[PDB]
């Protein structure tokens, strides 16, 4: 039967200092990306596909630390890592550091169906992407108040 | 740091891991999540992770790997290999956190030795499960 | 891309790799000499593995942590996850390239599927053995 | 009981284009090499110390493709990566993408030992060495004709 898991960090996430309704927040979030990925296998979906999607999804949202609402570096920037591998072929793509692309596991999808390679870093990792129409962003998008006050607090 | 996992109609897995990283890591830091067989595997003969935790004792213990060849070579089942590596190795070496992983027959696994992990899983066409805290 | 290997008088292990990777690659390529358990490995219960070659199948197969399972979890003797890795894995998955290992009993294996690997070896306090080619 | 091994490269090394004379380079560079590690390993220094030694020393070596005699990449520029691990332990340091730094197996060392890090890139990761007292170099001083050649013929 198909199936998926999908996760959004593990960690000291404290009961005590959520209500329900902050909570609730999580679960949806979750409960509609999981969905989205249930709905894919059920239609008939790769599993590289839901994967790509479903990690998307979890960057895009800004509940999570990925993407949109990714955690800043001792300087106040964002620098961020994704990676999807294939189970079929053991195929792998992944990029490291990158701070100008918007959707991370796209980028690494892009490394493995689109090069040879299996990792890019930093600014080749971007110019690779742009070569290939993937569009530049500020890491200014990534910013959220609430990641920038786990920040101050950990100074 | 997010990650999903995923076995097809076709039978095959995938696995995929994006993260920010470490609130004020220094830059240029590369923790597990990028890393093949620290943050995330795929392989039809076994298993698809994809981890969440503290990326150095990740990479240290090649969690997602090891899921597999403790399953592969030392014939574990996924819950078994889950137990070794979540609960027992990665504390060992000072590592917390947790992953989530789908075998090739479709079993759904996901061990954390932390407070919390932000989780869900579902067969298609089924409801799914959503978690916060630990069982 | 050069390595090292080595068991010490106290009985650890360790490794290191460091490569220049490839004439005319991409700016940004990551290949397995960096990564832990594709192109460097050491663990005192197993083996320290130092891998040259193909990076990009060194990483998709994990090679230097999979010698290290397939001795702890498969009971393969050093020279048994030698073959099943360099000429068997690797190939399969098109790789060429070689390494060296050192297990916890001191065994040494110096395995290549290509035409060369500059190597060389040595006990404490005995001659040391070069080697270019094969045989 | 003690015992080190090194590489220089795996790959299609060929009989036809080498000389003896160019052989016994490699032969004498191997020899050297592993002899200062059978000594070290001898004298009771730790097999960390071993292997990082060594690998400064192919990396020294222009022979070998690390360090000084790095290839080119496709920007004719040098990009470096190195790893060590302490099978004791089980830490790891390592670097990716290092330009600017003569020895990036002595850089990943320190990533293992000064940092509570396994793995630094790029400018990041020179910043973390420059901190810690390594100095500063020019890719250009890995440069060699014989590499530079094999760019221009690919
Ligand atoms: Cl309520
Ligand atoms: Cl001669
Ligand atoms: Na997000
Ligand atoms: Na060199």
């Amino acid at each position: 039967k198909a199936v998926i898991a999908i996760h959004g960090g593990a960690g000291a996430i404290s009961r005590a200092q959520m209500s329900l309704q902050q909570e609730l927040r999580y679960i949806e979030a979750l409960s509609a990306i999981v969905e989205t990925g249930q709905k894919m296998l059920e239609a008939g979906e790769s599993a590289l596909d839901v994967v790509t999607e479903a990690v998307r999804l979890l960057e895009e949202c800004p509940l999570f630390n990925a993407g949109i609402g990714a955690v800043f570096t001792r300087d106040e920037t964002h620098e961020l890592d994704a990676c999807v591998m294939d189970g079929n072929t053991l195929k792998a793509g992944a990029v490291a550091g990158v701070s100008h692309l918007r959707n991370p596991v796209l980028a690494a999808r892009l490394v493995m169906e689109q090069s040879p390679h299996v990792m890019m870093i930093g600014e080749g990792a971007e110019n690779f992407a742009f070569a290939r129409g993937m569009e530049r962003v500020s890491p200014e998008i990534f910013s959220t108040s609430l990641r920038y006050e786990q920040l101050l607090a950990a100074r | 740091t997010v990650g999903a996992v995923a076995l097809d109609l076709d039978g095959n897995l995938a696995a995929a891991t994006s993260t920010g990283g470490m609130t004020n890591k220094l830059p240029g830091r590369v923790g597990d999540s990028p890393l093949v067989g620290a943050g995330c595997y795929a392989n039809n003969a076994s298993v698809a992770v994809s981890c969440t935790g503290t990326g150095e004792v990740f990479i240290r213990a090649l969690a997602a790997y090891d899921i597999a060849a403790l399953m592969d070579y030392g014939g574990l089942s996924l819950a078994e290999a889950c137990e070794r590596v979540v609960m027992e190795k990665l504390p060992a070496l000072g590592g917390s956190g947790g992953l989530i992983a789908i075998d090739h027959e479709g079993n759904v696994a996901l061990p954390f030795n932390t407070e919390g992990m932000y989780r869900a899983w579902g067969y298609a066409g089924d409801t799914p499960t959503t978690g916060i805290y630990r069982e």
